[PDB]
């Protein structure tokens, strides 16, 4: 068996991974599609049920693994083919240009500064703008800038402002070869785009956002300085609507699962609107309110309680866009027994979580089986939650299914300890 | 008149928002000077008073922002030790506006470079102690 | 024909945010933090013989549906009994909130002639349920005096009660007459 | 010891057998009971509060300032009137703006409250300050009934304030019934309401009957010889809505109605004229 | 039993005893009992105004112990944590005393389980020489005639060498400047309930002692002393329980009406602090007396606190220092201000800083048995 | 930085922790750019509060602390077993 | 989860018999519990009332009326059923104080152990080379337990791999000539790096992370710590004012 | 007077499970598994204007109170637009 592993997907399970096997002595490489690792967790602002920063906390993490002995980091790259069995895997990688060097680049963002072009940042979720040479986010790692040639007109400003002469419009995707004796598939998850669900009007009324774009504008460093506006008139909503599972627990859609996170950070995000603006009013249209995981129900009832957030349990119908672009939510109150026709600013949507863009690519490429959800399968449903049947694979965090932070973290530590028996054996 | 301000900063966070301030070029005031610590926890009243009695118009802390400490519970203590000292510094005449005690965040180097300003401003208003 | 526009939809036009803020204020905050578990309409002894649900009671308030509740005749079906507060998972005090509302309900004008009986009983005479012959003759037989050591026999406490009843307005909420003595 | 004796109104404008034996019973006791004078009603806490709590608290502030003013603590042998009583001490001792507030309406009558002393129950007072062992000393007959004890809601709770035993299933008042001989017996729904408090009986008689009839309809399933209480406002439900039930619906129970006080005063050697059920056969059963 | 009237069964001690000698019948049985190995109390030296600390290892002879003494203001705790920390004790303690000795406990210095603490009711001390002063001046005796000393219905009032009793009203010389001390006023703890037993006569007739058992171990205290017929006990009424209640209630709102008048009202202003600080010598004697400060090295000798001038310290480095030390721990015991060579009030503001101390977290400081919240360990 | 001075102080020869750091760039030179006389005060004042730390600094040597490689798993349940 | 487990059971067991469940929420959150629940009515026809029961009386043929709200249709139900089951939940053990207090650790509100980080660091915990595995933690299902006990048992083994520990000298020390014993500081402490020997307080040093709360909690000044000793810090005070 | 012994606590006596198991046969299976998320009476036309409820007309098709529904006059609201059962989560 070889005495290497590696660990596909940047986020927080997939470098708590990397760090616990390079931490037990073994060599492990970790490849990340983005040119930043960080996953989902370094967009959110804070973090349920303590309302902690969640930047602050995972930021020292991204730097032990871009500063690890043990760890050889690639990101901007994907795995194009893995061959062999447990302990002789060889697996083909592919390094998508940058067009910036990324031992030149120091990250100082004068390029940034100079570029005339504008393009959506995806760190921003569709939401914010940044330039064709951009650094997604300042604790990116590595700190390195990236070129969308998509965008790039070839001004070569960013030439001339440059003074490590990094910028290299001349390169070329590169391939590497490595072998590793184990795979740890850590590879998160896409937000649900509720644009199907032609009733709510998402993106079509302007004053309909989902959880993940509301993250976004709360974050201090979003688009918005932190400040959350109308889409339409770049205003405070003075009253804020909240629909739970939307794209989730629907068989109109094939969605029959829970997301098992919505209720937690819809119930964050209206706290934190609260906090920032107390005056507003918050509403939370719900089914059943998930609070199961430790502090949770505490971190409920002080929705209720501390901040005057409104729970209404009933499935909305419909989203009506006003001449004034304010939108009626049309729903029962099932517990008042009532059908209400309420107005607010601001509908946010609790989108569920979906496998990520490429996942059936990855999964064949590995050669994984995928469960009833559309997430990988674990090898025995109680027993063995990290391990597959493909021997010497192992997965953590959303890559096995929806989950918050904690659980993550605990499967990816599982799935190190796993990954480590058969490299300390040897055979 | 220009004011003589003394800062702590918490190596962790505080400091690192003093470092994140100058590398994105923030200017404020020049009057601070910064003493560095390991955690906020390390502050106690016997610093702020010495500073104060040997000169200085404003003191200013900064520390994690409560739940973020390096050491997971520095900033509780030092937040009390804050409130007493805020109750102790006016019975000998000195204004606790004089006394600024902050959490920055080592990627808030806005938030100090306006902190900065602010509390230069407030205590050159105030005039000499 | 069953068509009604108006009672089977809850628009902004049926909500008083003032109300609602009233009621937190005056002694029952907690009605904010009710889950809707049902517990107290469980518990209820006068929801199983009548249309009173003390459950949706508290949600109306909370909701600020402040028409919907102090017209509503079953809001005087409360006994008082406490058995929802004693069970109540979230600690709510129901009784509290169901008082305060009766309470709007009466400034509202929303009082019963009964309720006003009494009310002027104890003007008259100090007492809710006031002595009768028979009794004074009882009292007289078996020992006691033929008035007990009350109102009934200081006329200066009955007037000290009146003046605590001046004080706080209940005989202009009652519509009592002084002059002539009489429910107005 | 002594206490001040608050009175109510049912107990001594509709029931006076209740305070003549409860008087005998603390004399019996070695208790001094010093009358409040120019005492009024509680006030009656299901329609008074129910109107206005301003008026509520003031008038029962008043009434415990004539105990302040006799320098003991008031004891009530009433649910209603221990409720009310209970209700605005605390209210008044927990808060100052409260208090504030009552004292500036008091100021006209020449009264200020101080909050200096403590709202008792008379079942209260009989288990702690007397105990079992003394009241056994004076049964001089030993009783031969099955009695149904009625504990009333507002002896107990609200719990979180009162702290005298539990609401759900409590033991005092049956420890204090099987004292005298008698044996209390389980019945279905023992701690539900008799339907008269919050106002009920003077709003709706037909509900408050309706809690009447499912109560005595389980006692009568369960062979009850007596009702025993501790409320003057449950006895006088018990005791009326008997007879009011008999002229509606023509359904008979004739269980006599005692307070505790008169089946103390049994045991130990009652003004029974005053109640519209005929005690006589149960009298005459021992 | 919660209260009790006690008195000695001794007719030496009840004789010479203040309120019927149980207290000193209390600390006899102790003795003989070998309950504790000594009692730590008073006793008068040349004159009534003289009471020296006494260490008694034995009961022969501890009658002269007997009495109250109100122109005593002794500090207990100081001398029980520096000299007798290893002995099994029982002391008489004022209200301050017992406050101090909690602080000390909660910090370890004095070991709860080795000391005994017979509290006695306190209205307040006065200083001797003032004391002296104060006869001489309104009751118009030579005070060398005074044989005791007593303060009631709001009256000092002294026995006579003569026989007689000459009564003056408290509020007059407190208005005049003399008096009980000025933390004494304002001091808001009358009955010991920081104490194993609390004894005084606010409750009690004639040659009786009213006993409040506020612990177990006071239980246990007189259970053994009346046992052995050390003490002979009886009930209070409860008219007298309520009259003790009634009292204490009055003497509590008149010391807060006092805080409210030298915390508020008369305190000084900034240029009066500053005027009394020019006057410090820098000797410590504030420090030394203070039994919530018992460090066996202070922070404020050290190089970079302590004024190397022959002038005064800034008031920073040395008193803000001490409040950041102890403030929150303060117990208005008087003792910092009474030693002062240069009457500074300090304890006023020390006392100041623990009331905002106390309004804002609650914590008072002698009475409750935890340390302050500043050193909680819990992330409140 | 402090790790590569420390290095090089300890390859010379020196204790790691006699040597003190001074912030002049990210404090003093990066946010004063408008005062250069302000600016050269506060590096002065600011080299003056390292040399004062340093007078009193004194040699310290990190400690290391054998790990035995024996656990103990207390429960015997699902968790435990696992 | 566990409830329509065994009604789905007793289902399988007796297709004649008749279930009902009295719910507030239905928090089928796992991967497939979703799917579980659906099933519980299509398949095996369980029927879901939304309503916490008030009460259970007992009738006298031993049968049970459950008192309760149907909440969906607003309504009080009292329904009879042959038996009664009750979703009890879950609560630390017995004995689980004493070992707590054996091993030195912090328990959280909900009354079971502390992890040191409630997000970054689940199975870890403040006391070093203590790890939490599994409910003992807080309540979870077989595979979560399974997935923490994993990370604790890597965890664990990362200091044993290496077979020692580094700890930068900046720690506190003791003074014992001037410590008065006051203990005071034990508490400051998050990492329970200070104990009383002797009566003086004593640092360990494998435990100290170098914070200096406890130096600054001390008055007299008997705990200074190294690097940040008092006295540099107020020469640095002093060098900056003057 | 308020009082009503009949039309407010549901038993035995008024479940009808012949009833449930008729309509569950003649094609209203799907019946037996809506979890009243409450969307098809927030998209009913008629419940917006009278008191008309199809969620809960559901609810009682499955419990089996016959009597509760066939002797509705609001059962007769129903255009059969289809708009529940085109958004029905559950598929109903
Ligand atoms: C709006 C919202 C709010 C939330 N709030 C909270 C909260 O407050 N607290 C909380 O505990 N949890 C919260 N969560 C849940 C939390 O975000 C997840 O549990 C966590 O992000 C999962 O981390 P992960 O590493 O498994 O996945 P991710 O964070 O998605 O990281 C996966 C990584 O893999 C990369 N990747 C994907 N495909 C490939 C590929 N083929 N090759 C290489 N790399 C690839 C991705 O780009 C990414 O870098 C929230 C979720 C949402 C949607
Ligand atoms: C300064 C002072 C003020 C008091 N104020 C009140 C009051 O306002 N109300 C009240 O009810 N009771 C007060 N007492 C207590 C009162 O004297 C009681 O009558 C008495 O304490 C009850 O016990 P005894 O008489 O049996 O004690 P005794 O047999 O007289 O023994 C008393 C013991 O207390 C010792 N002691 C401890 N501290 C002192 C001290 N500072 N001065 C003198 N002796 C001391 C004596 O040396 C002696 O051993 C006060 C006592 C003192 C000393
Ligand atoms: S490419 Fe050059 S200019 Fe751009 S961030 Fe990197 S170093 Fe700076
Ligand atoms: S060459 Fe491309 S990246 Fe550089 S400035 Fe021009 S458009 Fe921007
Ligand atoms: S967690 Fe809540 S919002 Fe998300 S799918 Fe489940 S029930 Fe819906
Ligand atoms: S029991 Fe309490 S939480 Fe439940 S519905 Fe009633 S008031 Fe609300
Ligand atoms: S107090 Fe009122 S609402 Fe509560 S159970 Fe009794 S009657 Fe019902
Ligand atoms: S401070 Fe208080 S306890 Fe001490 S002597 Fe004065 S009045 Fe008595
Ligand atoms: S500061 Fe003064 S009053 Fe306070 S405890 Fe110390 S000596 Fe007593
Ligand atoms: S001043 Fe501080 S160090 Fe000195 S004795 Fe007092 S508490 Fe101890
Ligand atoms: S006792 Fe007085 S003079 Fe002496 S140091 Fe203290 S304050 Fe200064
Ligand atoms: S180190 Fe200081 S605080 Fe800790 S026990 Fe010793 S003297 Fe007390
Ligand atoms: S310096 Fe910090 S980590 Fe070290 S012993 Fe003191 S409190 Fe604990
Ligand atoms: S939409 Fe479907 S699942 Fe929801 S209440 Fe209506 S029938 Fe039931
Ligand atoms: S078909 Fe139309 S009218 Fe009938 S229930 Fe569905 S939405 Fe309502
Ligand atoms: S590390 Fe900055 S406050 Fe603790």
């Amino acid at each position: 068996v070889d005495d290497k592993a590696l660990v596909i997907g940047g986020g927080v399970a997939g470098i708590q991974a990397a760090l616990d096997l390079a931490d037990m002595g073994f060599k492990t490489y970790m490849v990340e599609k983005r040119p930043s690792i960080s996953g989902r967790m370094g967009q959110l602002d804070k973090t349920f049920p303590t309302l902690d920063c969640s930047m602050c906390i995972l930021a020292p993490k991204m730097v032990d693994v871009g500063k690890h002995d043990n760890i050889e980091l690639i990101t901007y790259a994907e795995v194009k083919e893995v061959d062999g069995y447990i302990g002789n895997f060889k697996v083909k990688i592919e390094k998508k240009p940058r067009y910036i060097d990324e031992e030149l680049c120091t990250g100082c963002g004068s390029c940034v500064e100079v570029c005339p072009i504008e393009m959506p940042n995806y760190f921003d979720e569709g939401i914010g703008m940044t330039k064709a040479v951009y650094i997604p986010f300042p604790q990116a790692v590595p700190l390195c800038a990236t070129i969308d040639k998509d965008y790039c007109i070839e001004c070569m400003l960013c030439d001339e402002v440059c003074e490590r002469g990094a910028v290299k419009h001349d390169q070329e995707p590169e391939e590497i070869e490595i072998e590793v004796g184990t795979i740890i598939v850590a590879t998160g998850y896409d937000a649900y785009d509720p644009t199907e669900k032609l009733e709510y009007g998402y993106g079509r009324h302007t004053n309909v956002i989902t959880g993940l774009e509301l993250e976004r504008m709360i974050n201090a460093s979003g688009p918005t300085d932190g400040k959350v506006l109308k889409p339409s008139d770049g205003e405070k909503p003075k009253r804020v609507a909240f629909i739970h599972c939307v794209g989730s627990r629907d068989e109109q859609i094939g969605k029959p699962y829970c997301s098992r996170v919505c209720c937690m950070y819809i119930m964050k995000n209206a706290q934190l609107i609260k906090d920032k603006m107390p005056d507003t009013e918050v509403t939370l249209y719900y089914m059943d309110i998930r609070a199961f995981g430790k502090g949770f129900e505490e971190f409920y009832k002080r929705s209720q309680e501390k901040y005057g957030i409104k729970f209404i349990r009933g499935r909305p119908a419909e989203v009506i866009e006003n001449p004034d672009l304010t939108l009626t939510v049309r729903s029962e109150d099932t517990l008042l027994g009532k059908v209400t026709e309420y107005d607010y600013d601001m509908v946010v949507l609790g989108v569920g979580l979906v496998p990520p863009e490429g996942a059936e690519t990855l999964r064949q490429t590995i050669g994984l089986s995928k469960s009833a959800d559309g997430f990988l399968m674990e090898a025995h449903p109680k027993l063995r939650p990290v391990d597959t049947l493909t021997d010497g694979v192992y997965l953590a965090g959303v890559a096995q299914g929806p989950k918050d932070i904690p659980d993550a973290v605990a499967q990816a530590s599982g799935a190190a300890a796993r990954a480590a028996i058969p490299m300390v054996k040897g055979e | 008149f220009e004011p003589k301000i003394v800062g702590f900063c918490c190596n962790w966070c505080s400091y690192g928002g003093a470092d994140t301030a100058g590398t994105a070029r923030m200017q404020y005031p020049p009057n601070v000077r910064i003493i560095r610590v390991m955690c906020s926890g390390r502050v106690n009243a016997s610093m702020i008073l010495k500073a104060f009695s040997e000169g200085a118009d404003g003191v200013f802390v900064g520390g994690c922002h409560i739940g973020d400490c390096h050491y997971d519970s520095g900033n509780y203590k030092w937040k009390r030790r804050a409130r007493f000292i805020e109750d102790i510094l006016p019975e000998f005449g000195i204004d606790k506006e004089r006394f600024r005690w902050e959490w920055i965040s080592a990627s808030e180097g806005e938030k100090f470079q306006k902190t900065m300003q602010e509390f230069y401003e407030t205590v050159k208003y105030l005039g000499p102690l | 024909t069953l068509l009604q526009r108006e009672e089977n939809i809850i628009r902004k036009g049926n909500i008083d945010k003032e109300f609602s803020e009233k009621i937190k204020a005056a002694g029952g905050d907690s009605l904010e933090y009710c889950f809707q578990c049902g517990t107290c309409t469980g518990s209820c002894p006068s929801g199983r013989r009548t249309p009173y649900r003390v459950r949706q009671i508290i949600r109306k308030a909370n909701v600020g549906l402040k028409d919907e509740i102090i017209s509503d005749p079953t809001l005087w079906m409360c006994t008082t009994c406490y058995s929802c507060q004693e069970r109540c998972p979230r600690k709510v005090k129901i009784v509290d909130v169901v008082k305060l509302a009766r309470n709007e309900a009466a400034k509202a004008g929303f009082m019963a002639p009964a309720h006003k009986a009494v009310g002027s009983f104890v003007i008259k005479t100090g007492h809710g349920v006031p002595i009768n012959d028979a009794t004074m003759e009882l009292r007289k037989a078996v020992g006691l005096g033929e008035l007990p050591p009350t109102t009934h026999q200081f006329p200066e406490a009955l007037e000290e009660v009146q003046k605590i009843i001046k004080a706080t307005g209940f005989d202009q909420l009652i519509g009592y007459n002084w002059e002539t003595g009489e429910l107005e | 010891m002594e206490i001040a004796y608050f009175l109510g109104c049912i107990m001594n404008n509709r029931y006076p057998g209740i305070e003549k034996a409860t008087r005998v019973l603390f004399d019996k006791l070695g208790i001094e009971l010093k009358d409040m004078e120019g005492a009024s009603c509680c006030p009656a806490p299901g329609v008074f509060g129910s109107f206005d709590k301003t008026t509520w608290a003031a008038i029962a502030a008043r009434n415990i300032t004539i105990a302040e003013d006799m320098g003991a603590d008031i004891m009530t042998e009433c649910n209603g009137c221990f409720g009310s009583l209970f209700e605005t001490n605390h209210l008044l001792k927990e808060d100052e703006e409260m208090k504030a507030k009552i004292n500036e309406i008091l100021k006209e009558t020449g009264r200020e409250y101080k909050g200096e002393v403590n709202v008792r129950h008379f079942a209260e007072v009989l288990y702690n300050d007397v105990g079992l062992d003394k009241l056994s000393e004076l049964v001089e007959k030993p009783l031969n009934l099955n009695v149904a004890v009625h504990y009333g809601c507002h002896f107990l709770k609200p719990s979180d304030e009162i702290n005298i035993d539990n609401p759900e299933r409590p033991t005092i008042l049956d420890e204090i019934v099987e004292v005298t001989g008698a044996k209390s017996v389980e019945y279905k729904d023992k701690m539900m309401c008799c339907g008269a408090g919050g106002g009920v009986r003077s709003r709706d008689l037909d509900v408050a009957l309706d809690f009447t009839r499912e109560k005595l309809t389980n006692m009568k399933e369960a062979g009850v010889d007596a009702i025993v209480n501790v409320c003057p406002f449950c006895h006088l439900q018990f005791d009326v809505g008997q007879m009011e039930i008999k002229d509606k619906f023509g359904e008979e129970f004739d269980i006599p109605v005692l307070h505790l006080a008169q089946l103390l005063g049994l045991a130990m050697g009652l003004v029974v004229d005053a109640h519209q059920v005929c005690v006589d056969e149960c009298l005459e059963k021992l | 039993m919660k209260y009790l009237l006690a008195r000695a069964t001794d007719e030496e001690i009840q004789r010479k005893g203040e309120c019927g000698g149980a207290v000193t019948a209390i600390f006899k049985y102790m003795l003989d009992k070998e309950v504790v190995d000594a009692v730590l109390t008073l006793e008068r030296g040349y004159d009534v105004y003289d009471g020296i600390p006494v260490l008694l290892e034995d009961s022969s002879g501890i009658e002269s112990t007997c009495g109250s003494l109100h122109c005593a203001p002794t500090m207990f705790g100081d001398l029980i944590s520096r000299y007798l920390s290893d002995m099994r004790l029982a002391v008489a303690v004022k209200p301050c005393d017992a406050m101090a000795i909690r602080e000390l406990e909660k910090r370890h210095q004095i070991d709860p389980d080795k000391v005994y603490k017979i509290g006695l009711n306190c209205g307040g001390t006065l200083a001797p020489v003032s004391a002296r002063e104060m006869i001489e001046t309104f009751y118009e005796i030579d005070p060398d005639d005074v044989v005791s000393e007593e303060i009631d219905r709001g009256k000092f009032i002294v026995e006579l060498r003569d026989g007689s009793h000459r009564e003056i009203s408290i509020d007059y010389l407190e208005e005049e400047g003399f008096g009980r001390r000025e933390n004494c006023q304002r001091c808001e703890i009358m009955v010991p309930r920081n104490a194993d037993l609390a004894c005084g006569n606010w409750g009690a007739d004639d040659g009786w002692t009213f006993i409040e058992v506020n612990t177990e171990r006071g239980q246990e205290i007189i259970e053994g002393a009346r046992s052995s017929g050390y003490i002979e006990a009886r009930e209070p009424s409860e008219k007298m329980v309520k009259i003790r209640e009634k009292i204490e209630n009055a003497m509590i709102s008149m010391a807060r009406k006092f805080q409210d008048k030298y915390l508020d009202e008369e305190y000084p202003s900034l240029d009066e602090w500053d005027e009394y600080w020019k006057r410090c010598i820098n000797c410590f004697a504030c420090r030394d007396a203070c039994p919530v400060c018992f460090c066996r090295e202070c922070e404020l000798e050290k190089d970079y606190l302590l004024e190397s001038d022959e002038k005064a310290p800034d008031p920073l480095t040395f008193q803000g220092v001490r409040l950041s030390h102890m403030g929150f721990s303060c117990i208005n015991c008087g003792q910092c201000e009474d030693v002062c060579p240069m009457d500074i009030p300090i304890a006023r503001i020390y006392h100041r800083i623990q009331k905002k101390y106390r309004d804002r977290t609650g914590f008072t400081a002698g009475v409750s048995q935890e340390l302050p919240p500043m050193y909680s360990g819990e992330k409140d | 930085h402090e790790p590569t001075f420390r290095r090089c102080v300890e390859e010379a020869g020196l204790n790691q922790f006699l040597f003190e750091f001074a912030n002049i760039r990210e404090h003093d030179s990066w946010v004063h750019m408008d005062n250069p006389e302000g600016a050269t005060e506060k590096a002065k004042d600011l080299v003056r509060m390292a040399v004062a730390k340093a007078r009193l600094l004194e040699p310290l040597e990190a400690s290391k602390v054998s790990v035995d490689d024996k656990a103990l798993v207390i429960g015997g349940g699902v968790a435990g077993i696992q | 989860m566990y409830i329509m487990k065994n009604a789905q059971l007793i289902k399988d067991k007796m297709p004649d018999t008749e279930v009902t469940l009295y719910y507030m929420d239905i928090r089928a959150f796992g991967k497939g519990f979703e799917e579980f629940y659906k099933r519980s009515q299509e398949k095996y026809g369980i029927k879901f009332i939304r309503g916490r029961p008030a009460e259970v009386i007992e009738n006298p043929d031993l049968t049970l009326t459950v008192r309760s709200e149907d909440t969906l249709l607003g309504k009080v139900t009292e329904y009879d059923y042959d038996m009664v089951v009750l979703g009890v939940g879950l609560v630390p053990p017995e004995g689980a104080e004493t070992l707590r207090q054996t091993i030195g650790l912090s328990k959280s509100a909900d009354g079971f152990l502390m992890e040191a980080h409630p997000k970054l660091r689940p199975v870890d915990t403040l006391t070093d080379g203590v790890y939490l595995a599994g409910v003992a933690q807080g309540p979870k299902d077989i595979p979560d337990a399974v997935a923490q006990a994993s990370g604790a048992a890597a965890r664990a083994a990362i200091p044993m791999v290496k077979g020692e520990v580094e700890i930068e000298p900046i720690i506190a020390v003791t003074d014992s000539d001037v410590c008065g014993g006051c203990e005071v500081c034990i508490e400051l402490c998050p990492f329970g790096a200070i104990s009383i020997e002797e009566g003086h307080a004593n640092v360990n040093v494998a435990l100290c992370k170098g914070c200096g709360t406890c130096v600054a909690a001390c008055p007299s000044g008997a705990m200074d710590q190294q690097h940040f000793k008092t006295e540099q810090i107020m020469a640095q005070i002093e060098a900056a004012l003057n």
